[PDB]
């Protein structure tokens, strides 16, 4: 074992300006030690190899440098492509990853496209219903969805899931469902969801009778 | 002419065997390439598993219990495959095969890396999706993936055609011990009924494959 550990945890940086990825190795390693870019969804690539070489194919505006136990990865001005989680990994012939770095590009704050819908006809025939409320393409990431049964909280019975930045945009994506029984649903009248983001003055909700 | 494909199982119950072959294609398993197998548990980030060389024949093993681990490889079929043992929860991850080249140091980094296979490890049996059509300047429209089990679901939207405004999102696990999935997309408000949508969803594991239509 040789512990490779990594910081920081997580980036936020505008494209144009550097971010400095760190790496500190338990035993001295030398140079063997390699980079690696893994876009979300998507396999690792060798960015750097040797501690201080360039792969083929990759963008200049990587770099890597450090010899001993300290190694440093550079991006010299971020593009919004950036946006993936990075690894350091020694080498002898037993390998070691670090534990990665989550990169994230800031953005201008982007308020999101709130939609809610309604469950569908065939759903209820089931006897389980779920209504789902969507967050389109904003940031930052942190967000609060409240969802509201005939005026009053409901807190115990939905589940959220946000995507990965957008390596174009930027942005973030949530959906939220409301999980339901028949009998329970067809019990109550309107029903909505309301979000409160950074991009807004005021909370907005969406909402449906029936 | 350089390919690495995983194999194997998405789905294994605890205390089995989990098997999984990488087939290579475009360079022999015999030139002294190193092949390796690297797993990557939800949330956290890649952990080295087992290395072995061709030509030498060398292996290099991460600290595991005594005989766990087992990589064999196969010259006639020309792939290099995975055996762990004795599997437990902790060992659902997704499991990568890549090449290790060496450069001007004489050390080996994983230079070419698979898509990826993932496996689950739980007593939990298969189960197939059902798809519910989700309907209400710019509209929203979607189809909710619900109650299945493994890991993972494609979805794409009218064949691959469109792609833009698309959003498929992380699966959830729920209450159940099933998964729960939505996939939207974004759409020009004169568009509900113009154009038609047609979500596709296929579910390999219990070979599901259903082309749902909206509104």
């Amino acid at each position: 074992e040789i512990v490779m550990t990594q910081s920081p945890a997580t980036l936020s940086l505008s494209p144009g300006e550097r971010a400095t990825l760190s790496c500190r190795a338990s035993q001295s390693v030398s140079s063997r030690l390699a980079w690696y870019q893994q876009k979300p969804g998507q396999a690792p690539r060798l960015l750097i190899y040797d501690a201080s070489n360039r792969a083929t194919g990759i963008p200049d505006r990587f770099s890597g440098s450090g010899s001993g136990t300290e190694f440093t990865l550079t991006i010299s001005g971020l593009e919004p492509e950036d946006v993936a989680v990075y690894f350091c990994q020694e080498d002898h012939n037993w390998s070691t990853f670090g534990q990665g770095t989550k990169v994230e590009i800031k953005r201008a704050v982007a308020a999101p496209s709130v939609f809610i819908f309604p469950p569908s006809e065939d759903q209820v025939k089931s006897g389980t219903v779920s209504v789902v409320c969507l967050l389109n393409n904003f940031y930052p990431r942190e967000a609060s969805v409240k969802w509201k049964v005939d005026g009053v909280l409901k807190t115990g019975n939905s589940q959220e899931s946000v995507t990965e930045q957008d390596s174009k945009d930027n942005t973030y994506s949530l959906s939220s469902t409301l999980t339901l029984s028949n009998t329970d649903y067809q019990s109550h009248n309107v029903y909505a969801c309301e979000v409160t983001h950074q991009g807004l003055s005021s909370p907005v909700t969406k909402s449906f009778n029936r | 002419q350089l390919q690495l494909q995983e194999s194997g199982p998405g789905l294994v119950k605890p205390s089995e065997t989990l098997s999984l072959t990488c087939d290579v294609s475009g360079v022999s398993i015999s030139s002294n390439y190193g092949w390796g197998w690297i797993r990557q548990p939800p949330g956290k980030g890649l952990d080295w598993i087992v290395t072995i060389y061709g030509g030498t024949g060398n292996t290099y093993y991460a600290p595991s219990l005594e005989g766990r681990v087992a990589i064999s490889k196969d010259a006639s079929k020309n792939q290099f495959s995975l055996r762990l043992n004795s599997v437990t929860a902790a060992d659902t991850a997704v499991y990568y095969c890549a090449r290790k080249i060496t450069y001007s140091s004489g050390w080996y980094y994983f230079d070419y890396w698979g898509q990826g296979v993932l496996v689950a490890v739980s007593s939990a049996s298969t189960k197939g999706p059902s798809v519910f059509p989700l309907a209400p300047g710019t509209a929203a429209l979607g189809c909710l993936v619900k109650d299945y089990f493994p890991e993972p679901v494609t979805v794409s939207w009218n064949s691959g055609s469109l792609t833009s405004g698309v959003h498929t999102f992380p699966a959830v696990l729920q209450s159940s011990g099933l998964y729960s999935l939505s996939s939207v997309v974004t759409v020009p408000s004169s568009s509900l009924g113009t154009q038609t949508y047609v979500c596709n969803v296929n579910h390999k594991p219990s070979n599901t494959k259903v082309d749902k239509k909206v509104e």
